[PDB]
């Protein structure tokens, strides 16, 4: 059964290497979440540092692709960094060739097309990662676009990824049924981050310290990650309410 | 425009006897009307009882001698330390020089 | 490395056969039958469309019969997509010959080159062969009217009347029975249709399941005309011979 | 099955068995460690003395990249050398274009991408080494450990090879007992001790100690080998602690 | 390193089957239903927007794509394979036609170029076939309106009307009863919505249905005025509102 | 090289080509045949740059002979001339072009007609009743405009050709050491030995 | 299947070892080196009586001072000879001298291992290279598809090799004349050959300093065959 | 078993079998010994013959005036690697006017052998080498293995029954290291060392092969009647 | 480029791909070559399961390489075209540089070299073809007949056959062909060639092709009636 080793069709029209790359996604056992505000797009992810000898500042699955675009990965770090470096190079080249900053959705498409090639060409394996791209696009506003090993991509009102993704997904679904809108009706990004963390706490059922989370925030003209103290300030605000 | 050749002057002289041979050359090196060195040798022992000199443009002369000395070394490696005869050395030098037929070594060579 | 997944398409069996060529011929034997018949004053090309649907646009369709130049046409049996690669190559080769010599290409030369391409895919490159058999129908001023066939092996031969695709065994027996050398085009038209009508896997042979073409000298004085039959023209020729 | 016969093939788990097999070759190799300190990093390695016929001090395993980075590895020694040769090319092109010497995090990714590239195709084999490396740059001291998969992180302390668990346990004690920081000269002495303690998992053949270090104060930010009086002082400290 | 797969991954089996093409067709069978209907004064192509999650914005994912101003495309099967084919199809319309003749290609020839790309994935080294079937609707001056199907093998056929994917067998039967040669465009849109309701299970509205037409020229969608010969694109994607209007009088 | 002439008459094509091969101030040879038989009923004469002429002529000859063997069939003079033109048309935009002018005289066995083609080094082909390359044309064209008739015999064509050679020997500056004459007709190619 | 350049568990290249089996199936070739010259002899082995035996070219000239005999898949030897001839002439062009027999052999043996995934497989033919130079005198070399070559005083290759080599072991001494060596090759060939030895199914050749490399006529070999039979009956 | 088809495949225990099978070719090869003092370095090689009619396979190769090796295993692979060493030694001379350090020579061989063990299509080298040399830091002896592993030693031996000579040198270490300014005595110690690896056969005149390099001695090889002194 | 070593050695020292190519030759229609005192004759079988053929345009079994040399074959027909083309090109190339047409030995040696190259080149299979090459050297009246095969070996033959049932016709030729006295005339040589094919063929109608080559580029193919006369004559003498 060599049709399960390379990316060719099985008798039932399936690509097993693609399906097994999807299973590699959860190898890190980390759950991510992304939501949109009025002026911003917030992405949060769990941070697990098991070894005491590790330098916790270097342990990260959120990446600054361009000034405006941010990316969180669900999957092994080697493949994550492979995708991150390529996205950075693509975003930089786009600006040079076409004279304006690469949109979040266009970069998502480009990375998805690259992922598609690995599903069709035999010598290249798929990357075992799911890439969630976030920005405040100058045309489309707050944006969340997500890519997987199949080469599939789509825009999102909000999204979640990881082992306990479905619990987070339905938690968010129920909120948008209630609110009757496509986003978090909130002025400051600080309270959108608070919303993101609060709803992850409810869905996963766990409490978080400052070192258990990792937060990325996209505003107009810049994407940035929060420090441990920026998150701690945010956790205090939730607790006092 | 850049001129890749120069003239380092000097002169050389070879004479053959019955059971010996001499290869002489002056030790002066020049450019235009200036002396560069009063003692810069240009007659070299290349091994296997072969002496060589490539007079004219010293850069090309040194390059050629260097390549021939190296040719002698590889002749030993490839042919079981056989002595390179003077006639065989001469033919080897022809191919070295003619290899640059369209961008020559500006030298008059004597062995 | 990648050796593990190599099918080795261009090798011999212990018996001295080319696996992939033999299997490609097995593929072609399920394709719609195509017949070529050569007369003294023209050539007939007839071909059966593969199980037609009622909602298929019949008039603006091309599956079996293709034009290579003004003097040469082919009938296809096998993978259509594969045939179209080879057809565009053949069309180019004909124009190269015309550009070079200022003369229309002789039929055999075009056939040989197209057959040589197929041969290459069986000897080198490690790729699968083209799953296609052609019937070539053409005219030149050297040999006049000519019929050829080529198959995935890259071997070609000349014919007076020939079939490719499905039921060739039955079709060739019927052609061998009723064919003769002093035959006219109109007689050959009738033979081609009668043969398909008996060898068809369908219940009854109709206009919508056929492609038809003739190469006559029926133009005005010493010149050749290609006629790719329209749907209504096939309907009329089917009634005229008394099949429907 | 057969999922483990070819590199770059995902198993039904989502694992690349060929990379995991390369890790076994690393686990088989000799012990090597890295210790991050106040203003730099310290590297140390176990050299098994196979025979009396080995010339002492003349089979050097720790390698320098550029003038400020040190690299040490456990597993297939040739594979490690190939990785350092690449590292040197990467560091040379960085300096050529950008003038400044390559930062340690930048350098870490250059190796990381190159090792990761050897898990993408079946025409290449994964690296049979875990590489501990680091140095001093504009932002201070950095220590890194890189694995056959291409996975790397920053470390306070790092260890790999046959005696990794013993060395990790000893490293974890240093992190707990010295929260404010460990000095460079101390880290050299501790490194010696940890190699000697980690030698208990490889005690048939006796060994030779080898230590190097980068420090902003002690070595002026450049990579140097520990030799002579400072080496013997570190050996004596380690000898006193085992007894 | 380097692509060592220079050999075919699609080969003939002893029975004469090309396995990877058959298996690609099986992947198309699993895919969501799409269809196309040809009228006298236009063509309609339609499909269901299967949403992966309710949090996902299905507007951002476009199953029906413009290829040229007068040609559109829809698919059934693997979406990523379709997306790259649309990219390649758009580019080939320029490189192999518009940059030569100064005008857009006719439907049949663009289809022929797409087919060629899909055939090469069936024979070239180190690649699998595309796991999609395309339906390409278009118009050009000399051929009028036309509708084509393109399969993983690279074979293509012209259709009066057809369907592909999940419930294609039932959908084709439905179209045979309703189709005639005198259908106006609005009648064909009506039939398309009826046919598609059979295969769709959940919600059936303008937000879950994607539908586009090849009809009259649209001067309002051109973007400029002043050139009389340039009259606008015949391809138009129907809005969510425009679909719901026709669902009331269904 | 220098003088090559051609005359197409009723039933044949006659090619006259100078015998002199000069380099510098020395006539190196006075019996040089500036022609190659491409096929039994097709002859090509040539003139131009030294070396290029023979190299080109023999290259064309090889290709036509290869075609003849492959198809077991002789190419028409029209077909051979078109092939030759295309080769020169390629050549002119090469790194180093063939500086060779040619006349192709042939008898078409299918049409039963003689044919004369004049092709220059640029790839400029023309079918003509009479042709010439180089300075020769400046005398022979006007002469033939006057004396040529389309229905002439081979013997009349040879006398017409003698009239051209006499004029060239009288008014040309260089000694071209006479000409080799060859006739192309239904029976093939033959050489006139006494001219 | 498996790689072309793969090692066996015993530490040998599979393809090289299998090519050695092909050489054992080949026709017998014998070489003997003396101080008066080197003799080369081969079994022609015509597959049918209709085949014109004089067209069987299994002894070959490389240069005037170097000859060559083959055994195994003899078609494979053509490119090896072509390379040898070019190497010999090229060296004479570059150095105005004859090329050493050892240096020639080494150049041929460099082709041997230039196979893998360069050509697709090793050569299926062994060569006996015989020659003379001023330095090391009369020499005989055995060149294999492994890339290895040994110098020999005498050597047999082909189907009757192990039997002939044991016979050469006893018969060879350092004072053999050329005439003695000619008869010895004929004697040993007749022992190992299937069909009866004559001038048409066996060929002799030699290389001497004075006359260079010479293939013997069928008339000359016939007299040596007749001289051999008389001498064996004489005691 | 299933993981020895090519060099690009690791076994489940982390082994490269094609490299180990290449290592096996060395064990089948004829014995060769290397040893050095502070002033000189010596190679001693037992040559092997096909039969009594054949010559004895030459084991020692010169690389430069100050460096050379002995081989054990596939001789053509030794020719490729020695040729590479000749070029690298020569590159160092022409470009930098610098004799190539014996340590760098080892590093270059290691890196050349390694590339063959990580790529598809190629194979490992099937030969082991003993490199001796005299450079700016005195006498040197290296042991090359086709896995890539190069090792600097006082003395060693490779080939069939090399363990006998290697044990002897391990005992004699203190004696032969201090044979300074005496070539013949250092060779004698090497000839006595290789004798510990002999079985049934003894050292004859056309069987033994010795090479030496040192302070005022270029790399020179001794064969034939020149080695009769040491039997 | 496709690199795979398809032709490789096996444990017993055989190259199976080359040996399987010989089986393709054994499947092919019979071809025979007989050389006389002043001529060579090439006879070829044509299988009679194919009726409704057009013999005007169907590729002939004997191919002219130059005006003085001919090539017949047994095995894969498509493969043979490639060898014939290459040979024809080399024939014109030899005329161009050496100013002399090829010898029969040289042409054979070239064709044989091409066949050999395909047995140790990556990505290719051997030619499933054996050839009989016959003719006369320039300015020479001595007849030449050579044979090649997929492995690349070639040799000269007084008379030889290849293809299906070739071992039967070789048996016939081995007793009927005298080395001391070959067929003195053209008639004698053609008759012996036809006789040898009649052991194998079936009927002597449109199943046998005969091509006669004589010195100085004198090559002619016999028609049906001309061949049928030999068939009629042989059968009447047989009934005895
Ligand atoms: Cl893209
Ligand atoms: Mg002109």
């Amino acid at each position: 059964g060599y049709d399960r080793h390379i990316t060719i069709f099985s008798p039932e029209g399936r690509l097993y290497q693609v399906e097994y790359a999807f299973k590699a996604t959860n190898q890190t056992n980390i759950n991510s979440l992304a939501v949109r505000g009025k002026d911003c797009t917030v992405v949060i992810s769990q941070k697990k540092v098991p070894d005491k000898l590790l330098d916790p500042t270097t342990v990260s699955y959120i990446f600054c692709i361009s000034r405006t675009i941010g990316m969180v990965v669900n999957g092994p770090i080697p493949d994550a960094r492979n995708a991150a470096l390529r996205a950075k190079a693509e975003a930089a080249e786009f600006r040079y060739k076409y004279g304006y900053d690469m949109p979040c959705d266009v970069l998502a498409k480009r990375m998805a097309n690259l992922s598609q090639i690995y599903t069709q060409r035999a010598y290249m394996r798929p990357l075992g990662v799911i890439l969630t791209f976030v920005s405040v696009d100058e045309e489309l506003g707050p944006s969340i676009y997500k890519t997987d090993p199949a080469g599939y991509y789509v825009g999102y009102k909000a999204t979640a990824t990881g082992p306990k993704q479905q619990e987070i997904t339905t938690n968010l679904e129920n909120h948008f049924k209630k609110s009757k809108i496509d986003h978090i009706n909130e002025e400051s990004w600080e309270k959108v981050v608070e919303f993101a963390i609060t709803h992850m706490i409810d869905a996963l059922g766990t409490e978080f310290s400052k070192n258990d989370l990792e937060v990325g925030v996209a505003t107009k003209d810049k994407f940035f990650t929060l420090s441990a103290e920026n998150i701690e300030e945010r956790l205090v605000a939730i607790a006092e309410q | 425009q850049f001129n890749p050749y120069g003239d380092n002057g000097g002169t050389i002289l070879g004479i053959a006897g019955e059971d010996f041979a001499v290869l002489a050359g002056d030790t002066r090196n020049i450019t235009d009307y200036s002396i560069n060195s009063r003692y810069e040798p240009k007659v070299f022992d290349c091994g296997d009882n072969i002496v060589m000199s490539a007079n004219g443009f010293a850069a090309d002369g040194d390059a050629l001698v260097k390549r021939f000395k190296n040719s002698v070394k590889w002749y030993h490696f490839d042919h079981n330390d056989k002595k390179l005869s003077i006639n065989s050395a001469a033919r080897n030098i022809q191919h070295l020089l003619y290899g640059k037929r369209f961008f020559p070594y500006y030298v008059h060579t004597i062995i | 490395g990648s050796r593990r997944y190599d099918s080795r398409t261009t090798i011999f069996s212990p018996e001295g056969r080319l696996y992939q060529v033999e299997y490609a011929l097995e593929s072609i034997s399920h394709a719609g039958t195509a017949i070529g018949i050569m007369a003294s004053d023209g050539i007939v090309l007839a071909a059966e469309r593969k199980v037609t649907s009622t909602l298929l646009e019949q008039d603006t369709s091309t599956e079996k019969l293709y034009k290579l130049n003004d003097k040469i046409a082919v009938a296809v049996a096998g993978l259509t997509a594969d045939a179209e690669i080879l057809i565009n190559t053949a069309r180019i080769h004909a124009q190269n010959y015309l550009k070079t010599y200022n003369e229309d290409i002789p039929v055999e030369i075009l056939v040989r080159r197209l057959s040589d391409i197929k041969q290459g895919y069986t000897q080198h490159g490690g790729l699968r062969p083209f799953g296609v058999s052609f019937i070539y129908a053409g005219y030149d001023d050297r040999y006049g009217y000519q019929l050829y066939t080529s198959n995935p092996s890259g071997n070609y031969t000349g014919w007076k009347a020939i079939s490719v695709g499905a039921n060739t065994s039955a079709a060739q027996t019927l052609l061998q029975m009723d064919y003769k050398d002093d035959m006219k085009v109109d007689d050959a038209i009738e033979l081609a249709l009668k043969t398909l009508s008996k060898t068809t896997d369908s219940s009854a042979l109709t206009y919508d399941r056929l492609e038809f073409a003739t190469i006559r000298k029926g133009a005005n004085d010493g010149e050749v005309y290609q006629k790719i039959f329209k749907p209504q023209e096939i309907k009329d020729i089917l009634v005229k011979t008394g099949i429907t | 099955t057969g999922y483990d016969l070819s590199n770059s093939v995902f198993s039904p788990d989502g694992r690349n068995f060929q990379v995991e097999y390369a890790v076994k070759a690393v686990e088989n190799g000799t012990t090597s460690i890295g210790i991050k300190c106040n203003d730099g990093v310290v590297f140390a390695v176990e050299k098994l003395i196979t025979s009396k016929l080995l010339v002492p001090q003349k089979n050097v395993k720790i390698q320098v990249v550029d003038r400020h980075i040190g690299c040490v590895y456990s597993g297939l020694i040739p594979d490690g050398r190939h990785l350092v040769n690449r590292g040197r090319e990467e560091a040379a092109s960085f300096k050529k274009l950008y003038k400044t010497p390559i930062p340690i995090p930048a350098f870490a990714d250059r190796l990381g991408q190159y090792v990761q590239a050897h898990t993408l195709y079946n025409s290449v084999r994964p690296f049979g080494v875990s590489t501990i490396f680091g140095g001093v740059d504009k932002n201070g001291a950095h220590l890194y450990m890189l694995e056959p998969s291409g996975s790397y992180w920053g470390y306070k302390g790092a260890a790999t090879g046959k005696g990794r668990q013993s060395a990790k346990a000893e490293l974890e004690k240093l992190v707990d007992h010295h929260p404010e920081g460990l000095s460079a000269r101390e880290a050299v002495k501790q490194a010696a001790k940890i190699i000697y303690l980690a030698h208990e998992d490889n005690k048939e053949k006796d060994f030779e100690l080898e230590i190097s270090w980068c420090s902003l104060s002690e070595t002026n930010g450049l990579h140097k080998f520990v030799k002579g009086d400072l080496l013997q002082e570190a050996i004596d400290f380690a000898q006193k602690e085992i007894n | 390193m380097t692509d060592r797969y220079s050999f075919s991954l699609t080969t003939f089996s002893p029975s004469g089957k090309l396995g990877q093409i058959d298996y690609a067709l099986t992947a198309v069978k699993q895919g969501v239903t799409s269809l196309g209907i040809k009228a006298t004064n236009g063509v309609v192509i339609a499909t269901e927007k299967k949403s992966s999650s309710p949090l996902a914005m299905s507007e951002t994912l476009s199953k029906v794509s413009l290829l040229t101003p007068d040609i559109g495309a829809v698919y059934s099967g693997m979406g990523p394979d379709y997306r790259v084919l649309v990219d390649k199809s758009r580019k080939v319309a320029h490189t192999s036609y518009k940059r030569i003749y100064g005008e857009y290609p006719p439907t049949k020839l663009l289809v022929s170029e797409v087919a060629k790309i899909m055939q090469e994935a069936t024979q070239s080294g180190g690649v699998r076939p595309f796991g999609v079937s395309l339906l390409i609707a278009g118009h050009d001056e000399f051929n009028g309106f036309s509708l084509y199907q393109v399969d993983p093998s690279g074979s293509y056929f012209p259709w009066k009307a057809t369907a592909i994917g999940k419930g294609s067998v039932a959908a084709k039967t439905f179209l045979e009863k309703r189709w005639n040669d005198e259908l106006e465009l609005e009648d064909a849109i009506h039939i398309a919505l009826l046919t598609l309701k059979e295969s769709v299970e959940g919600e059936f509205n303008g937000d879950t249905i994607e539908l586009a037409i090849i009809g009259d020229e649209n001067p309002d969608l051109l973007g400029y005025t002043g050139i009389p010969t340039d009259k606008g694109p015949r391809f138009r994607k129907l809005t969510s509102q425009e679909i719901n209007d026709r669902l009331e009088a269904l | 090289m220098d003088i090559i002439l051609g005359i197409r008459v009723q039933d044949s094509v006659i090619l006259a080509s100078s015998k002199a091969v000069t380099r510098g101030i020395s006539v190196l040879k006075d019996s040089d045949d500036k022609t190659r038989q491409l096929s039994p009923h097709t002859l090509m004469s040539f003139a131009g740059e030294a070396g290029d002429t023979v190299q080109f002529a023999e290259y064309i000859q090889a290709n036509i002979q290869l075609y003849s063997i492959r198809e077991d069939y002789e190419l028409s003079p029209q077909a051979v001339s078109s092939f030759v033109r295309q080769e020169l048309a390629k050549s002119i935009r090469s790194r180093r072009p063939y500086q060779v002018n040619v006349l192709i005289g042939g008898y078409d066995k299918k049409k039963n007609k003689p044919e004369l083609y004049q092709i220059d080094y640029l790839g400029t082909k023309v079918e003509l009743p009479y042709g010439a390359h180089g300075y020769s044309g400046f005398y022979t064209f006007s002469l033939l405009d006057h004396h040529y008739r389309p229905d002439m015999t081979t013997e009349e064509g040879l006398d017409l050709l003698k009239l051209c050679v006499q004029e060239l020997e009288k008014r040309m500056p260089m000694d071209f050491k006479g000409v080799i004459v060859k006739i192309v007709d239904k029976d093939g190619i033959r050489q006139v030995d006494d001219f | 299947d498996r790689g072309v350049s793969t090692f066996s568990p015993e530490g040998r290249l599979f393809q090289v070892e299998y090519s050695l089996e092909a050489i054992k199936l080949g026709s017998t070739a014998i070489g003997i080196a003396t101080k008066e010259g080197v003799v080369l002899g081969v079994e022609k082995r015509a597959t049918s009586p209709l085949l014109e035996s004089d067209s069987i070219e299994k002894i070959v000239e490389i240069d005037r001072h170097i000859g060559c005999a083959m055994s195994g898949l003899t078609a494979d030897a053509r490119s090896m000879i072509e390379h040898a001839r070019t190497a010999a002439v090229t060296h004479n062009l570059y150095y105005d001298e004859d090329i050493n027999v050892e240096s020639l052999t080494q150049s041929v043996c460099d082709l041997a291992l230039r196979f893998g995934e360069l050509m697709s497989r090793p050569f299926g033919v062994a060569l006996l290279i015989a020659g003379h130079d001023a330095d090391d005198g009369y020499q005989l070399f055995h060149a294999e598809p492994s890339g290895t070559f040994y110098r020999y005083n005498a050597k047999a290759i082909g189907s009757g090799s192990e039997g002939a080599q044991a016979e050469l072991l006893n018969e060879w001494h350092s004072s053999l004349t050329l005439k003695e060596a000619e008869l010895l090759v004929l004697k040993i060939l007749k022992q190992v050959m299937e069909e009866k030895l004559d001038e048409n199914n066996a060929q002799l050749s030699c290389i001497t300093k004075q006359d260079g490399f010479k293939i013997y006529d069928n008339e000359k070999t016939a007299e040596l065959i007749k001289e051999l039979k008389e001498k064996e009956a004489a005691e | 078993n299933n993981y020895d088809g090519d060099t690009v495949t690791f076994s489940p225990t982390g082994r490269l079998f094609q490299v180990e099978y290449a290592l096996e070719a060395i064990k089948q090869g004829s014995v060769t010994v290397g040893l050095r003092s502070n002033t000189h370095a010596v190679l001693v090689a037992l040559k092997r013959n096909a039969d009594e009619l054949s010559s004895y396979q030459k084991k020692i190769i010169k690389c430069d005036e100050h460096m050379g090796l002995s081989l054990a295993g596939l001789a053509p692979d030794a020719r490729v690697l020695s040729n590479y060493l000749r070029q690298q030694c020569n590159y160092s001379s022409l470009v930098f006017n610098r004799k190539l350090a014996v340590e760098r020579a080892g590093h270059l061989l290691c890196d050349k052998a390694q590339k063959n063990t990580q790529s598809y299509g190629g194979r490992p080298y099937g030969v082991g080498l003993l490199i001796i040399g005299y450079d700016k830091s005195g006498a040197h002896l290296l042991e090359f293995q086709p896995s890539g592993n190069v090792t600097e030693l006082y003395g060693t031996a490779i080939g069939a029954r090399s363990q006998g000579a290697k044990t002897y040198l391990e005992r004699t270490l203190d004696t032969f290291i201090k044979i300074d300014g005496n070539p013949d005595e250092l060779i004698k110690a090497g000839v006595e060392a290789i004798s510990q690896s002999l079985r049934d056969e003894s050292l004859t005149v056309d069987n033994l092969s010795i090479a030496i390099v040192g302070k005022d001695t270029p790399f020179t090889i001794y064969d034939g009647e020149a080695v009769a002194k040491y039997i | 480029g496709y690199d795979r070593a398809l032709s490789i050695f096996s444990p017993d020292g055989h190259i199976f791909q080359v040996e399987y190519a010989l089986e393709a030759v054994k499947r092919g229609t019979c071809a025979v070559g007989v050389k006389g005192k002043n001529c060579v004759v090439l006879g070829c079988e044509r299988r009679s399961t194919l009726k409704l053929q057009d013999t005007r345009i169907t590729p002939s079994k004997v191919s002219k390489i130059d005006s003085h040399v001919v090539l017949s074959f047994s095995g894969l027909n498509a493969d043979s075209r490639i060898l014939i083309e290459k040979a024809r090109v080399e024939a014109q190339s030899h005329r161009l540089t050496l100013e002399d047409p090829v010898t029969v030995e040289y042409l054979t040696r070239y064709v044989a070299g091409v066949q050999q190259r395909y047995t140790q080149s990556g990505g290719v299979r051997p030619f499933g073809v054996s050839t009989l090459i016959a003719g006369f050297d320039p300015r020479d009246d001595e007849p030449k007949l050579y044979q090649t095969e997929p492995s690349g070996i070639y040799s000269s033959w007084s008379a030889q056959t290849i293809g299906r049932n070739s071992k039967t016709v070789r048996e016939f030729l081995e007793k009927n062909y005298d080395r001391k006295e070959p067929p003195a005339t053209v008639e004698e040589c053609v008759k012996l060639t036809v006789r040898s094919l009649l052991e194998v063929v079936q009927t002597g109608a449109k199943n046998i092709e005969i091509t006669v080559v004589k010195p100085d580029s004198d090559i002619v193919a016999l028609s049906s009636e001309e061949i049928n006369q030999y068939v009629t004559q042989i059968e009447q003498e047989k009934q005895e």
